[PDB]
């Protein structure tokens, strides 16, 4: 039985209403919970049996069965609640979760600062010479991160890393690093991080042994 | 008080046994339901087993049938995980949980699973401020520690002096079987002058403290 969780992601706004859904793939009668989880902590039970409010847990929070629908909502988010929520059916004998619904806050756009790190001579000593582009502090998410050596657009060699939400200015921030061997990378001499987000494209570029 | 406390967890390798305990304190253990959930890294929540409290009747997910053991002893009041034929997919955070109206109210800390072939202590490279890491008024500096087996390295910068700016991302799986990460800061640029930057990376289970002072590029010519 598949718990299916939507949506997987949102922003809203302290005091927004917010609802989150679960759709059970058979009918599992009524039950099913609902928890919160914050960054390493266990997660603690919210609502039991679609609906009833478990005893210590705040009144905005309240949930609803419409045949194999079952809704989350808080009526006015407050700051404490911003997490990740998880919905669980106990039909039977076998548990299933929904895959998560990160509950984000909203802020307005913002473009990255774009900052390019061409490999340490150390590095060079083993054989394998990594460059990293960092974009900082932007928002939303969304950015594509593209690499360019010798203006050839590199592909499989790269991988990306996000951060959570920064717990002050509500962005985020990511790297992308492209791993080349030794001597791949001093046959070839200009290298360029291509950024794309929102309405705003960023290349840094540095050709090898600059400076 | 009803206390749900973990232990057992740690590094183990493949198609090996670890035995978590998950000792209750307080409530009778063999009086409700128990249950293990586990969280690999950055993922959801799977359930992987339960104890009935009458005749002792288990049932596991599918994913972990015949490889896991879970079980229970009231001398004790704890439940037992025998995980055999353990996989990398099972590297993950082990929590436990009592039932409780149809769902889970109390858990336990959770204890950390780390599955691995060996163990590889990390090189640490600088990632150098200079002209091409230096906009409005900002530059950026960083540590790549690059190529450790398993998780969790630290990293603080200027021994947790340094705080703001920071941001250390979560560690990727490159395809070498190694984990790598980046902690980088921005400063304002005229700082570079005026404060030393250092980057402190602590990886435990090969007991190795690096501790790398980051410089600005110097230029050949
Ligand atoms: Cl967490
Ligand atoms: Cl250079
Ligand atoms: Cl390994």
């Amino acid at each position: 039985i598949q718990m299916t969780q939507s949506p997987s992601s949102l922003s809203a706004s302290v005091g927004d209403r917010v609802t989150i859904t679960c759709r059970a793939s058979q009918s599992v009668s009524s039950a099913v919970a609902w928890y919160q989880q914050k960054p390493g902590k266990a997660p603690k039970l919210l609502i039991y049996s679609a609906s009833s409010l478990y005893s210590g847990v705040p009144s905005r929070f309240s949930g609803s069965r419409s045949g194999t629908d079952f809704t989350l909502t808080i009526s006015s988010l407050q700051p404490e609640d911003f997490a990740t929520y998880y919905c669980q059916q106990s039909s039977y004998s076998l548990i299933t979760f929904g895959q998560g619904t990160k509950v984000e806050i909203k802020r307005t756009v913002a473009a990255p600062s774009v900052f390019i790190f061409p490999p340490s001579d150390e590095q060079l000593k083993s054989g394998t010479a990594s460059v990293v582009c960092l974009l900082n502090n932007f928002y939303p998410r969304e950015a594509k991160v593209s690499w360019y050596v010798d203006n050839a657009l590199q592909s499989g060699n790269s991988q990306e890393s996000v951060t959570e939400q920064d717990s002050k200015d509500s962005t985020y921030s990511l790297s992308s690093t492209l791993t080349l061997s030794k001597a791949d990378y001093e046959k070839h001499k200009v290298y360029a991080c291509e950024v794309t987000q929102g309405t705003t494209s960023v290349t840094k570029s540095f050709n090898r042994g600059e400076c | 008080e009803v206390q749900l406390v973990e232990s057992g967890g740690g590094l183990v390798q493949p198609g090996g046994s670890l035995r978590l305990s998950c000792a209750a304190s307080g409530f009778n253990l063999r009086s409700y339901y128990m249950h293990w959930v586990r969280q690999a890294p950055g993922k959801g929540l799977e359930w992987v087993a339960s104890i009935s409290p009458y005749y002792s009747y288990t049932y596991y997910a599918d994913s972990v049938k015949g490889r896991f053991t879970i079980s229970a002893d009231t001398s004790k009041n704890t439940a037992y995980l025998q995980m055999n034929s353990l996989r990398a997919e099972d590297t993950a955070v082990y929590y436990c949980a009592r039932h409780g109206y149809g769902a889970m109210d109390y858990w336990g800390q959770g204890t950390l699973v780390t599955v691995f072939n060996q163990i590889q202590g990390p090189s640490v490279f600088p990632l150098a401020p200079s002209s091409k890491s230096t906009s409005g008024g900002t530059a950026a500096l960083g540590c790549l520690v690059k190529d450790y087996f398993p998780g969790p390295v630290t990293v603080s910068w200027n021994s947790g002096a340094l705080t703001s700016g920071v941001h250390t991302f979560p560690a990727v799986l490159q395809s070498s079987g190694l984990y790598s990460l980046s902690s980088v800061v921005t400063v304002p640029s005229s700082s570079l002058g005026t404060q030393t930057y250092i980057c402190n990376v602590n990886h435990k289970p090969s007991n190795t403290k690096v501790d790398k002072k980051v410089e600005p590029k110097s230029c050949d010519k």
